[PDB]
């Protein structure tokens, strides 16, 4: 938000005042424009984790396992998939301000998380050190039973069910995000925050912050100059402080926003690209798999578990 | 400059698509800003469009190599801003640099996926963002890719860790 | 060896700490060059407008003046206690990388760098840390037959170690991450179940040493 439209309007009279107060304006600019570049950061830190795009094969030989609902649609003008649609449907001028578009675009958030899905669907941990490895989708799950202290053998005991359990609880998220968009209100609020600082700034615009008139034509023709002038100074520090205080807001808020995409980013790599031991870190229960979803300037992981089924009572020693 | 019936601002005034009752007059945007009038003497609603505003982004070559600069608008048309080099991105309208059908990787970013750089007889591209390259990985659920050898790479990290103790 | 080239013939490859160093530069700065400002004042020169001004009006103005300096350094002030809370995020992540990869073996996923983790070293930098991560990364991708059982006697044989595969003769048994392969043995296995549990099990032999 630049003082020169927010205050005048491009006016004469206190655009020269403003020019007095200098960089205490020009500051207001540099440390939004740092934010905007912190905001592209974000957001490749969080899905640009994949060093070449991988894809899923024309034939999903993956053991029984429906991924469908995770990966692209090709046949959409956008290539989401049947739960960023979901994702994506369901979450959400001449007053100085100017809101540019992010270099990452839904678009190329998904085609980074296409990668990121078909590479943990047929390479899994390997994605991590290297080129990553081709694996049948039945080995990824045997070293990924492994890695949680259960043999292989149990998978293979139960791939049948294993398959119709992951199955299920994909389907059945899809459900609950269509009839409860609240699920997603996380992300909900980082918008409606956003909005509402924007929103803020152009209210108190309107404020005479006790000044004889808000409108600077108004004041200009109403007053002699020299008034005028004083209350002109009036509404410049009022309408600077506005603009500190959305700064301020915006900084810390940025600083919070580093902090869940950094945590994002963090569970990607933790859950996605590799099979973490941190506990209960992306759920509880057992972690054996997880999934990313683009999301409107979020991101929105399946993070997939086990949990058993009956408590038995035995003899131990 | 527009003044209907006493109330101002700067734009571009064309027809909406707003329908009104016979008693109203002018449309309004948060805090009361208009952004609609109805014409007093001509019985249309016209839409107002503030008046196109956005920054100045300068594309410079490292000035080691070249002297050769394009410059991005923000939030504007190549209408309203040109020259003979003038290309529309979706970020603003770029002036001196060429455009490219092919994507490539990004050293220089304009927005929405179109980033620029400098490539040969030298110029300023705007580029498609690739994102990377593509692993045309093969795959069965039969067969497996496990490695012989390995090397060693060695990362450096770099971060902050304190400020200047400062009063 | 190779770093220490990369560092000295490309000196942005430290940006990540001169930033740090540039921003706190340019919040004093910012801070002096504010100073001069009259913030709409008659003079922002305090000996200036005492002996221009009768005293109740020059007081009025140095009102004036002070608001607007308070002004720059609460600013200052909130920027420096944001950056603050930025520095020591970045600081508690430098100390946390020290303890899991320098004095200790983590296992978190690409933590300090892609690859396997195998050590690391700190080097001290003028108000931040360095570090050197080494991590490993496989030189070449052999694709090789597989199976997540073999049987014989008519039971599932898994491995007890690594991954079972085939060269198009025998079967044997690599590591996870290294196609080393060992014949398979009834030594290195784990049965249970039914050959025919497992989808996709390969009958064939299991040795004995
Ligand atoms: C204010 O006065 C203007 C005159 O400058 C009025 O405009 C005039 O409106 C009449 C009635 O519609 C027009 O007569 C007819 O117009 C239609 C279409 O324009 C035409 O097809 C017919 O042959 C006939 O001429 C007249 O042309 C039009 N004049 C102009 C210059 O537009 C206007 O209606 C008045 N506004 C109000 C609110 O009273
Ligand atoms: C796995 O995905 C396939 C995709 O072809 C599913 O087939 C269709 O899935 C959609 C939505 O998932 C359903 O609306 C259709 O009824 C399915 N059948 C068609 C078009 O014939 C398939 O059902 C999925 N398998 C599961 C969930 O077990
Ligand atoms: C293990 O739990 C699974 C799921 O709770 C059980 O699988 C179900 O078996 C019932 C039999 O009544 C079927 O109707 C369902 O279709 C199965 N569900 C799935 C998802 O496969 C299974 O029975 C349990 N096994 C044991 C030994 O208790
Ligand atoms: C081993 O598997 C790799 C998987 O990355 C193969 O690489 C692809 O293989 C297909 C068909 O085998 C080729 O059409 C592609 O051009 C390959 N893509 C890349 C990026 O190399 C590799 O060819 C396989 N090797 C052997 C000897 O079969
Ligand atoms: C996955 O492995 C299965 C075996 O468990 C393959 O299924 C059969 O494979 C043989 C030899 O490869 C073929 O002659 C049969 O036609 C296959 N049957 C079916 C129903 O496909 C299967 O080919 C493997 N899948 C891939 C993609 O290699
Ligand atoms: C697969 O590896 C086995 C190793 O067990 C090979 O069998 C050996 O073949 C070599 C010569 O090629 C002989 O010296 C050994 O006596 C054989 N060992 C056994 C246990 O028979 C087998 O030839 C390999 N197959 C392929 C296709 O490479
Ligand atoms: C301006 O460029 C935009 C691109 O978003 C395009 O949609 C629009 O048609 C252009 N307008 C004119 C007048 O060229
Ligand atoms: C790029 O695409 C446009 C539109 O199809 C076409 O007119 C132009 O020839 C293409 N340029 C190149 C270099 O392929
Ligand atoms: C492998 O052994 C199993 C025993 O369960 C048998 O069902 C199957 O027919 C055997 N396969 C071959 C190729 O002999």
């Amino acid at each position: 938000v630049d003082c020169t439209m927010y205050i005048c309007g491009d006016s004469t009279e206190c655009s020269n005042l403003l020019l007095q107060y200098g960089s205490f304006c020009t500051q207001l600019n540099r440390a939004l424009t740092g934010i905007a570049v912190e905001q592209d950061k974000n957001t490749q830190e969080v899905f640009a984790q994949v060093k070449q795009i991988y894809k899923t094969p024309p034939i999903k030989d993956f053991g029984g396992f429906n991924f469908s609902q995770i990966l692209p649609d090709p046949s959409k003008p956008s290539k989401r998939s049947p739960i960023e649609d979901l994702l994506f449907n369901k979450v959400t001028k001449f007053n100085g301000l100017t809101v540019l578009p992010p270099l990452l675009t839904d678009e190329m958030i998904a085609q980074y998380t296409s990668a990121l899905l078909a590479g943990t669907i047929t390479s899994g941990w390997t994605f991590g050190a290297g080129p990553a490895l081709q694996i049948p989708f039945p080995m990824q799950m045997a070293y990924r039973f492994n890695g949680i202290g259960v043999t292989q053998n149990v998978l293979y005991e139960n791939q049948k069910l294993i398959a119709n359990q992951f199955n299920s609880a994909i389907g059945k998220i899809q459900d609950s995000l269509s009839s409860t968009p609240s699920a997603l209100g996380k992300l909900q609020d980082v918008v409606n925050q956003n909005a509402q600082a924007l929103n803020t700034l152009v209210k108190q615009l309107s404020s005479n912050f006790g000044a004889i008139s808000s409108v600077l034509n108004d004041i200009l023709s109403r007053l002699d100059p020299p008034e005028a002038e004083v209350q002109i100074d009036r509404l410049i520090t009022g309408r600077l402080q506005s603009l500190q205080t959305y700064v301020t807001q915006q900084l810390i808020r940025a600083a919070e926003i580093r902090a869940s995409a950094n945590l994002a980013a963090t569970k990607m790599s933790e859950c996605v690209l590799g099979q973490s031991k941190r506990v209960d870190f992306c759920g509880k229960g057992y972690h054996l798999m997880s999934f990313p979803q683009s999301a409107p300037h979020g991101v929105v992981f399946l993070h997939v578990t086990y949990v058993p089924a009956q408590e038995k009572n035995f003899t131990t020693a | 400059n527009f003044n209907f019936n006493g109330l101002t601002g700067t734009g571009v005034l064309t027809e909406s698509n707003k329908k009104f009752l016979p008693f109203q007059q002018f449309g309004r945007d948060i805090a009361d800003t208009t952004d609609a009038v109805r014409d007093p003497q001509t019985l249309e609603i016209l839409d107002i469009t503030p008046c196109s505003f956005g920054g100045v982004s300068v594309i410079t070559p490292g000035t080691n190599t070249s002297n050769q600069v394009a410059v991005l608008y923000q939030d504007v048309n190549c209408t309203e801003v040109t020259g003979s080099n003038v290309f529309q991105t979706r970020a603003g309208c770029l002036i001196g640099a060429e455009h490219v059908n092919n994507s490539y990787e990004c050293d220089i970013p304009i927005g929405a996926g179109i980033c620029a750089s400098y490539q040969t007889s030298q110029s300023i591209i705007a580029y498609t963002m690739s994102l990377g390259a593509e692993n045309s990985v093969a795959y069965s659920n039969n067969s497996i890719a496990i490695p012989t050898n390995f090397t060693i790479s060695v990362t450096t990290e770099i971060l902050p860790v304190s400020m200047t103790k400062t009063s | 060896g190779k770093i220490q080239d990369s560092l000295s013939s490309t000196p942005s490859a430290l940006g990540k700490l001169q930033d740090v160093v540039n921003q706190n530069a340019q919040a004093l700065n910012t801070l002096v060059k504010q100073l001069s400002s009259n913030f709409g004042a008659i003079s922002s020169v305090l000996n200036d407008i005492l002996s221009r001004l009768d005293p109740p009006e020059a007081e009025v103005q140095i009102d004036r003046l002070i608001t607007g300096r308070l002004q720059s350094l609460q600013t200052y002030v909130t920027q420096q206690l944001i950056r603050a809370a930025e520095i020591r995020a970045s600081a508690n992540l430098a100390a946390t990388k020290m303890s899991e990869c320098v004095l200790g073996q983590s296992k978190r996923v690409d933590f300090c760098g892609k690859g396997y983790h195998l050590m690391s070293f700190p080097q001290s930098a003028p108000h931040g840390v360095v570090f050197l991560h080494v991590t490993y990364v496989p030189a070449q991708e052999k694709n090789f037959t597989t199976a997540p059982a073999i049987c014989h006697d008519g039971k599932a044989h898994f491995p007890r170690e690594g991954v079972f595969v085939s060269n198009g003769t025998h079967w044997f048994v690599t590591q996870r991450n290294f196609y080393e392969p060992q014949i398979i043995t009834t030594d290195n296995t784990f049965v249970s179940g039914n050959c025919d549990v497992v989808i996709g099990i390969v009958n064939n032999t299991v040795y004995d040493p």
